[PDB]
């Protein structure tokens, strides 16, 4: 087992430079956790899924878990991941490991930042900026969006938004029901609320057909309208690459020079498989290749691969989220289209982030019949009245989300625990994780405007969570930096002690941002295509 | 015993037409968790012509799998499938069906 | 528009002179299959020195309506020249100020037609003329019927030749004039039989669905796919609706030519109402897939969108050579800039790449419930549409053993001599 | 240095490789062997 280039993690960030990569000629192999899974078996594993499991959102059963590297799961917890610190609940964030990564599952919401969030120390002098500006990123957010055959909102100028040099592939389709009396209602209120870019298809593309509104976006699309990391690891394993599923790698080989020259990798039965290849290259998640890292502490390596300052598995940060749940006064309607179609810009920008974090309100467009089919037949009604009563709280049903920014604190860290094994004996890994008095005054913000809005609607039976939701996108975890001495990666991707490691993972981010990002993590992962060819070229 | 089975609630007090045999695929569950279940089954036809003021345990086999009383209950609105222009200004508000 | 412009509309004429959408059309490499090979197509733009910008009407004319290049070789037969044959001299000029006036001269190679064992010898194509009767008197107007009908006549054959992908072929690879549009498997797809025959062709078609068909492309009971997605959105649609009319006219009166053993119209043939018990299962493996854009019952969306599998003439057929060629490519229009398309779902496909065996299956299962019930798929069916169908009896030739054969056999002749 | 491929073995349950002669007897080979034999005769006109 040899090839040119090395990648592991057959997601949407190692599938994209993968792709790239033997597009520009150099071999490439693929090694996922995870079994080829195919679209068909998982929609047919949702369909038959409890109505309770539907009713509140589970995203992970449909995709059944492995046993020897599994998946996280949230519906009476498999304890892949422990989660340990004030605000736990926030990060109990689930991923889907296999083929695709956990990109089989996301409402695709494929989001640029802004420019500030680039600058973001050196402009409001909190949490650390990127290695790079804005500017020099550009050129890869639109390869991105090119090739994941992303929506957009071309014909309109909206909000604080990143500055658009070229426009979206494709125009946004229109709002359903629930999106148009939203924005109508929360526009009479203040707050601007513009469509979401996305990685639907609103007219067919790239051979793949155009969105229906299956509403099922976030667990399975059936019919593969949205996007998947599937696409390009198809893509690129056609063009000529290999790609193994179930190949765990659980350590790395390296010399004096700390350039890694191996690594052994279990098959599902605990068999060594070595792997040689000129430059290798790590893209699990922002959870998995903190874990990884830490998993292949060496004999020249005491405490992580890579470790020079002591920063991998450290600053963990996610998108912490404020759930809401009411019945609105005018019917909702909520359903049509897909399951996340508009957000609340306004806010993603000002002069408050020196002082708190910037939100995105937004809300969820997942249709209600199931959950409220289910809240009515649990009220124990019967005959009609129980059919009016789902009628009702299905054309009345609301969800709201506010998420926030938060900042990277390195008391935050992922120890990979003791506690737990699995089939492999690897370790589970566990977090550390604490939001800020930041994000502490945000969420107070956050939790009077969605009770404002809330009322606006007329709610009833207003529900608010009172804790922190996960985002399920990791930001955070190998820091870039200029200074190879308080950060692991540099401005092109390469870990600094080890010259020969390429990091293509949302662990590499050195700001949350306020925005769904895994864009930035597939057009960070297109920088290292560049970084690995010319430096083998 | 299927035909006091389908039979046994209404036309009205749930879906008019038959289950479609989805529930002759109940009936054996039903058999694994509740031995006598086609023996009451057959007994609470003739009490409509106590028994569920308070005795609830009948109500599982009329929720249930979801059948909201039941392929969902308000389909002209939403999805589970339909066609690209899903939109269409909500249609109606409460004209049940 | 133009007039010249007009007719390579008709005539389809950049269908196969601009490799995909993205060329410049009339510009050579869309490489057509055939038994024989990949023949790649040829430029026609006025270039002085790579299209056809030194030919003059006579060498125009030949090359059109006989297949002669300019310097003498024998253009291979993929022209439809034996339906260009008949073309009235008139407009072969109408044709040529558009080649020469209106299209841009684009300066490019094209690619050059890499052909195997003899068929790679052009000259041999004047003994396959002879014997496929290709010269035909160019087409005089006809008068016993109305100029509705002799459009028709003049659209359906020689301009937009339905024929050289409807009418079936003899062993010579050469139109087959017995059966005159009765439908012949064109690599992957088939063309279906377009005669009147009511149960057995588009006789039993409504006057204003045959109308509606040919339009656009989407129609309750049948929707255009392949070879014909790549004909209506590229000539038909532009047609003024006038010239239509005249190929439905026309298309009324051909005479009818059966097909082997049918029941019923391909369009009327209803289905039993079935459903799956909620892998291996033409019940639960086509619901997997085929159920979210259709529905369970098959009866498809409640707009026309999604077409409904009951009473499609792509399943009704009883050659169910289409049906799993849609399965395989899919459907991709675009009418009016509006295209509507169907995932792949082959071996190479996108959403969700389905097996040679499960293909069948999910094939086996539409035709059993929404298809013509006697009509039915083999698992290996689908590998012979995947290669690209069963190999006409001529290509057997391009294989060296084949003709070292004939080597060897035909020299122990000259001894016999002896 | 010597290894059996996974199809070394299908050789053996079958026979062995054939024999380069008897290909002769397959209906085609003949049938080649026939046209192009009498187009000999042709030949002779
Ligand atoms: C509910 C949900 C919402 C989402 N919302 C958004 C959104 O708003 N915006 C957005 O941009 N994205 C969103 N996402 C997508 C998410 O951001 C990306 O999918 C993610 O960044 C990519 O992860 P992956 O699937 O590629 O991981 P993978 O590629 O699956 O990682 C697999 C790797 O892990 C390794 N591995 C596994 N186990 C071990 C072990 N024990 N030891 C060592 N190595 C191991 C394997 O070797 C392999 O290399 C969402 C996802 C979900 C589920
Ligand atoms: C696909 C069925 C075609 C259609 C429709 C038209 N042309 Fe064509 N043409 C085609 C091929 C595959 C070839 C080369 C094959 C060969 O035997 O060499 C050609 C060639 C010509 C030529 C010869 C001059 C040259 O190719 O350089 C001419 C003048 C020509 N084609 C013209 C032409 C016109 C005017 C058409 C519209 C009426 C037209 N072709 C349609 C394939 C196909
Ligand atoms: C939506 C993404 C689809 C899924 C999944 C499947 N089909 Fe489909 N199909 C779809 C469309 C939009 C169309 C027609 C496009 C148009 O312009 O009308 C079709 C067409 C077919 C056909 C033939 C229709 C025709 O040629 O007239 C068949 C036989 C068919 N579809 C079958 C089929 C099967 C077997 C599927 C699962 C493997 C399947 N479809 C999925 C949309 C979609
Ligand atoms: C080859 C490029 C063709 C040309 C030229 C014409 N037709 Fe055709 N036809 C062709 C195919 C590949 C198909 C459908 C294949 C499948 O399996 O779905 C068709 C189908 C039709 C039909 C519908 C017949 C039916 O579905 O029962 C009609 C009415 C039809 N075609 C008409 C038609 C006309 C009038 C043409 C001349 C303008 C014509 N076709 C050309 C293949 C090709
Ligand atoms: S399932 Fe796919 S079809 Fe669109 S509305 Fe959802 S992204």
């Amino acid at each position: 087992l040899s090839a040119d280039v090395v990648i592991i993690g057959a997601g949407i960030c190692g599938s994209l430079l993968a792709h790239k990569l033997v597009r520009n000629g150099l071999s490439v192999l693929l090694l996922d956790a995870g079994p080829r899974r195919d679209r068909s078996q998982i929609v047919e594993n949702w369909r038959n899924m409890p109505p309770d499991n539907k009713s509140q959102y589970d995203y992970a059963t449909p995709y059944p878990s492995v046993p020897w590297a599994p998946h996280t799961n949230y519906f009476p917890d498999n304890n892949y991941l422990i989660v340990k610190g004030p605000d736990r609940t926030a990060y109990k964030q689930g991923i889907i490991k296999g083929v695709g990564g956990t990109t089989w599952h996301w409402a695709a919401s494929s989001w640029r930042y802004l420019p500030n969030d680039f600058k973001l120390h050196s402009t409001y002098g909190v949490g650390r900026d990127y290695a790079m500006s804005y500017d020099e990123l550009e050129p890869y957010y639109y390869e991105a969006e090119c090739e994941m055959g992303v929506m957009g909102p071309n014909g309109e100028e909206i909000t604080p938004s990143a500055p658009r040099q070229n426009p979206w592939p494709m125009t946004s389709m229109p709002y359903g029901y629930g999106d148009r009396t939203f924005t109508e209602i929360v526009s009479k209120l203040g707050f601007s609320n513009t469509p979401v870019p996305q990685a639907r298809n609103s007219r067919p593309y790239d051979g793949r057909p155009q969105c229906c509104g299956n509403n099922n976006c976030m667990p399975i699309c059936p019919i593969g309208a949205m996007y998947n990391g599937v696409y390009a690891a198809i893509k690129a394993e056609k063009l000529g690459a290999k790609i193994i599923p179930n190949a765990v790698v659980y350590a790395m080989e390296t010399d004096a020079k700390n350039r890694i020259t191996a690594i052994s990798f279990y098959d599902p039965d605990k068999q060594s498989h070595r792997v040689v290849a000129k430059t290798f290259v790590i893209a699990a998640n922002g959870i998995e290749t903190p874990k990884l890292l830490l998993l292949a502490a060496n004999d020249r390596n005491p405490h992580g691969i890579a470790n020079s300052s002591d920063l991998v598995g450290r600053n963990m940060m996610d998108h912490p989220g404020i759930g809401m749940s009411f019945q609105s006064a005018e019917p909702i309607w909520a359903g049509g289209g897909s399951v996340q179609m508009s957000s609340i810009t306004n806010f993603r920008d000002g002069d408050f982030r020196s002082e708190y974090a910037a939100t995105q309100i937004g809300y969820n467009n997942t249709a209600q019949n199931s959950r409220a089919g289910m809240k009515a037949l649990s009220m124990g009604l019967v005959g009609k009245k129980l059919d009016e009563e789902i009628r009702r709280r299905t054309a009345h049903g609301v969800d709201i989300y506010a998420n926030h920014e938060v900042l990277p604190d390195p008391n935050n860290r992922l120890v990979l625990s003791k506690d737990y094994k699995d089939a492999l004996g690897i370790p589970h890994p566990e977090v550390t994780y604490d939001v800020g008095e930041y994000v502490r005054k945000s969420a107070a913000i956050s939790r009077q405007r969605l009770m404002d809005i809330a009322k606006a609607m007329g709610g009833t039976e207003i529900e608010m969570t009172p804790y922190f939701t996960p985002n399920n996108h990791i930001t955070g975890g190998t820091i870039m930096g200029h200074d190879p001495r308080d950060s692991v990666v540099d401005k092109w991707l390469r870990t600094h002690d080890h010259s020969n490691l390429f990091l293509a993972t949302g662990a590499t981010m050195a700001a949350s941002g306020t925005v769904n990002s895994t864009l930035t993590m597939a057009a960070l992962s297109l920088r290292a295509a560049d970084a690995i060819l010319n430096d083998l070229k | 015993s299927i035909s006091d089975f389908m039979q046994l609630s209404a036309f009205a007090t749930g879906h008019k037409n038959l289950d479609l045999n989805i529930g002759s695929a109940l009936l054996l569950a039903f058999e694994a968790q509740k031995h006598d279940f086609s023996t009451q089954i057959k007994a609470l036809r003739e009490h409509i012509t106590p028994l569920h003021p308070t005795l609830i345990q009948i109500i599982r086999a009329w929720y249930s799998v979801i059948e909201d009383e039941t392929v969902y209950a308000f389909e002209k609105a939403l999805m589970y499938v339909v066609v690209i222009p899903t939109y269409a200004h909500n249609g109606p508000n409460y004209w049940v069906s | 528009i133009s007039r010249g412009h007009y007719l390579a509309i008709a005539a389809d004429c950049a269908a196969c002179h601009t490799n995909g959408r993205d060329g410049q059309f009339l510009a050579g490499g869309y490489a057509i299959s055939s038994p024989m090979g990949n023949i790649y197509s040829t430029n026609i733009t006025p270039s002085k020195t790579h299209g056809i910008g030194n030919y003059t009407l006579e060498q125009f004319s030949k090359a059109l309506r006989h297949g002669i290049r300019a310097d003498g070789a024998q253009l291979y037969p993929a022209m439809p020249y034996d339906a260009y044959n008949r073309l009235t001299d008139e407009d072969v000029k109408s044709l040529y100020a558009y080649i020469m006036t209106e299209v841009k001269p684009v300066d490019a190679p094209s690619p050059k037609t890499q052909l195997p064992f003899p068929f790679s010898i052009r000259a041999s194509l004047g003994i396959w003329k002879i014997a496929a009767r290709i010269e035909g008197k160019p087409y005089v107007f006809d008068h016993t019927h109305n100029d509705d009908w002799n459009r028709g006549r003049y659209l359906v054959d020689e301009l937009a030749h339905c024929g050289e992908c409807h009418t079936p072929r003899n062993f010579l690879l050469a139109p087959n004039q017995s059966a005159y549009l009765a439908g012949a498997d064109i690599g992957s797809w088939r063309a279906p039989n377009i005669t009147n025959a009511p149960q057995s062709g588009i006789g039993s078609w409504s006057d204003q669905d045959l109308f509606q068909y040919l339009k656009t492309g989407k129609t309750a009971h049948a929707r255009a796919a392949g070879p014909m997605a790549e004909a209506i959105e590229h000539s038909l649609q532009y047609l003024p609706d006038a010239d239509i009319s005249a190929i439905v006219t026309y298309l009324r009166s051909v005479p009818a030519k059966a097909e082997s053993g049918q029941t019923v119209a391909n369009f009327e043939h209803a289905g039993r109402p079935s459903s799956y018990s909620v892998t291996t299962d033409g019940a639960a493996l086509y619901e997997a897939v085929c159920a979210s854009c259709h529905q369970s019952d098959g009866k498809g969306s409640k707009d026309g969108y999604y077409p409904s599998l009951v009473g499609n003439t792509t399943t009704g057929q009883l050659n169910p050579n289409d049906l799993i060629a849609s399965i395989l490519y899919g459907v991709d229009r675009t009418t009016d800039n509006h295209e509507i398309l169907m995932p792949a779902f082959g071996p190479d496909s996108l959403v969700q790449p389905l097996t040679d065996e499960q293909i069948a299956t999910i094939a086996d299962y539409v035709l059993s419930h929404f298809g013509n019930a006697q009509a039915t798929v083999s698992a290996d069916a689908v590998k012979q549409v995947r290669a690209g169908g069963k190999q006409v009896p001529l290509a057997k030739l391009a294989s060296p053993g084949v003709m070292l054969l004939l080597g060897t056999g035909g020299i122990l002749g000259a001894i016999l001599v002896v």
